[PDB]
DNA sequence: CTGCCGAAGCGAGCACTACTGTCACACCTATTTTAAGCCCTTCAATCAAATCATCTTTTGGTTAGGATA
DNA sequence: TATCCTAACCAAAAGATGATTTGATTGAAGGGCTTAAAATAGGTGTGACGCTCGCTTCGGCAG
């Protein structure tokens, strides 16, 4: 009987917290035959007396709360479910349209069941990267994940350029400081190619104890601004092993930064004002744009 | 603006009409109606008197043999008409049409135009009973015009002698409208 | 559902009629708090502000000397023994009738 | 063990979705006077249908008014 | 007589005439609000934006 075994399950999951097996509801009375109780599970799962817990010993079963139940009774089925659907997100959340897209719940309905779990402290709206005002729905005790906070960076939907920009010139002012420091001491190249390098631990310690920003700087994030520079063909790159720095950055190993110079100066070429002319597909000797004409180039004999 | 256009081709069309399709209210949008009109200053003529009858009239069920109206209740609209419009032309000359709602005088005088072409199978009958029949609903007014107009006609039914003689009454001088 | 719809006017739907028992009270109550209409639909919790203020626009075109006549017998004020007459007159009324 | 060239097969030009936030102002509080018209209960004032009490004509029927059979 | 016809008219059917009670309609009020004017005041929310020359594909032996 179905009406046996709901009671026994919810019982017996009050008094194990590790969860139950479905062979325990057997082991406390023998009669319950595995088909009913299997069917018994599946409809409890959709009901809020049950969440399954898989594991080795076995699926189990446990209860979450007196109102997780509650919220699924009559036209509440669609809460917790709603619930179901924004748990599986966990920290990363849902918007406003993906969830009406997703689970094709009415709209109408989702109103109520987002001004419910929130007042029950089960979920909160958060702005994100992705889609800026989209406001995605996730767990109210959980903190939101870097797609939805974006790091000290991301600022009330907008991005500090400043911010990064002045970390940039800063980070390279120090590199390019220590490197000519280093080679300053002018000995030996061999140990230039150890001295010149500078570890992120260091100068992230450095450009907190300047505290230009009073937003944190994570030990990654400056690292990661570091990155900027080799792109910006202005830093080297170099591993060694761990135990530099509190830290040591990576798995056995660490990894440091230098400055490097330009290999070549700027060419001739773009010296030449037809580098630089945006029209040089449509300026010919015969066409009206000409070098007979062309402005640019008369106005570049002035300076 | 819809309901202005029709008054340029002086097409027939009430208030409450237009006001059915629109979730609105007499206040509300006679009103903004208001508003419109003095901001565009657009000339615009009134709803004239005999036009409206027309569509009114010839809503009726009256015309034909139904299982809610056998034949006794069954008339003539030409006459109908007819006698409708000699009515309506005394209600105005005699100051009942300005200043009142315009519709509550032509149930009146259907009613009583209806009952008088076959008075004697037709004066038991009453407003609503009538109206339902048509399934019309009725003028509240149309009692206090029912009740002006037959002080009219009795104070008309005293000037001649040959139905002074009768002693006319509200009963009674129904069936003489067609005399008069 | 037809064409013959009537349109009138609605907004003077019927109102409760004003009894004179209820009447003495609205005089005692000018005696007793003065004219501000707020209040006094306060104290009589069946009827609301405009209420009170039409009530004092009918009873104004004749009653004028009445209501000063009130007015100059003032009497302590009390929202509680307010109340308690009220609904003792009332029973009275209705156990007279 | 690469690969050139066979046989089987398909094809076309002619057929006189949205935000979303700001913004500005519509919207309301809140009173005075007009006039007639329009408005719902609500009983007061008035009117109408059906019934009770009673008289009267005929069917039953006698007494007495009257009669054949 | 044994009974009916029918004056007189009782006894009731049935026919029917009138005053009254009971059931229904309604005047006018309660009181309520609208056009139009005068003005200052504030908020907060709403809601603009029929083929047939050309061309394709892959097995069968030479070299
Ligand atoms: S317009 Fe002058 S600069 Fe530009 S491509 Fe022509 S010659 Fe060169």
């Amino acid at each position: 009987d179905p009406v046996e075994i709901e009671n026994r399950i919810i019982e017996l999951c009050h008094q194990f917290p590790h969860g139950i097996t479905d062979q325990v509801i057997q082991n406390e009375m023998p009669h319950i035959e595995a088909q009913q109780r299997a069917v018994a599970i599946n409809r409890l799962l959709s009901m809020g007396q049950l969440d399954l817990l898989r594991s080795n010993t076995g699926l189990l079963y446990r209860i979450k709360d007196s109102q997780n139940a509650g919220k699924m009774k009559g036209s509440d089925n669609q809460e917790k479910l709603v619930y179901q659907i924004i748990e599986d997100a966990g920290n990363k959340g849902i918007w406003s349209r993906d969830i009406r897209y997703k689970s094709n719940l009415p709209l109408t309905e989702i109103n109520k069941i987002l001004k419910n779990l929130e007042s029950k402290k089960l979920i909160k709206a958060v702005k994100s990267v992705a889609a800026s005002k989209k406001k995605v729905y996730m767990l109210y005790n959980l903190q939101p994940d870097r797609s939805v906070t974006g790091g000290a960076w991301y600022s009330d939907q907008d991005f500090e350029s400043e911010f990064v920009e002045v970390l940039n010139q800063q980070c390279f002012k120090f590199l390019q400081s220590k490197a000519e420091t280093a080679r300053e001491s002018k000995q030996n190249p061999m140990i230039q190619r150890n001295s010149s390098f500078a570890s992120s631990h260091e100068v992230w310690k450095y450009i907190c104890e300047l505290g230009i920003s009073k937003v944190e700087l994570s030990m990654e994030d400056i690292e990661t601004i570091l990155n900027t520079l080799i792109y910006d063909g202005k830093v080297e790159m170099t591993i060694i092993a761990a135990k530099e720095g509190t830290v040591g950055s990576v798995d056995g190993h660490m990894k440091l930064y230098r400055a490097v110079n330009p290999i070549i100066p700027p060419t001739g070429l773009v010296r030449a004002p037809c580098g630089l002319c945006p029209v040089f597909d449509d300026c010919h000797e015969g066409g009206e744009i000409s070098p007979s004409n062309c402005i640019y180039m008369t106005e570049w004999l002035e300076f | 603006c819809v309901l202005i256009t029709c008054r340029q081709h002086n097409w027939p069309l009430t208030m409450g009409a237009i006001c059915t399709l629109l979730y609105a209210d007499l206040d509300v949008f006679s009103s903004t109606y208001m508003q419109i009109v003095k901001l565009l200053g657009l000339d615009v003529p009134s709803l004239c008197l005999a036009e409206l009858v027309k569509t009114y009239c010839s809503s009726f069920k009256l015309f034909q043999a139904s299982p809610s109206v056998p034949a006794k209740y069954v008339e003539d609209k030409e006459k109908m008409l007819s006698r409708t419009m000699q009515l309506v032309e005394l209600a105005n000359e005699t100051w009942l049409v300005t200043g009142r709602h315009p519709l509550p005088v032509i149930t009146a005088a259907t009613f009583l135009a209806w009952q008088s072409l076959q008075p004697a199978d037709r004066l038991s009958c009453s407003l609503a009973r009538f109206c339902k029949l048509a399934n019309v609903d009725l003028p509240y007014p149309a009692s206090s015009r029912l009740q002006e107009l037959l002080a009219v006609l009795l104070r008309m039914a005293e000037q001649l002698a040959w139905l002074r003689v009768l002693r006319l009454d509200k009963r009674s001088v129904v069936k003489h409208i067609g005399d008069l | 559902g037809s064409t013959t719809t009537y349109s009138s006017f609605r907004k003077n739907y019927y109102s409760k009629p004003w009894s004179n028992k209820e009447t003495d009270m609205f005089f005692l109550a000018i005696s007793m708090v003065g004219t501000d209409f707020s209040m006094i639909g306060q104290l009589f919790p069946h009827r609301a502000r405009i209420e009170i203020k039409n009530k004092f626009k009918r009873e104004e075109k004749t009653n004028g000397w009445r209501i000063d006549k009130a007015f100059q017998e003032k009497r302590p004020f009390d929202f509680d023994f307010f109340a308690h007459l009220l609904q003792k007159v009332l029973a009275e009324e209705e156990k007279r009738k």
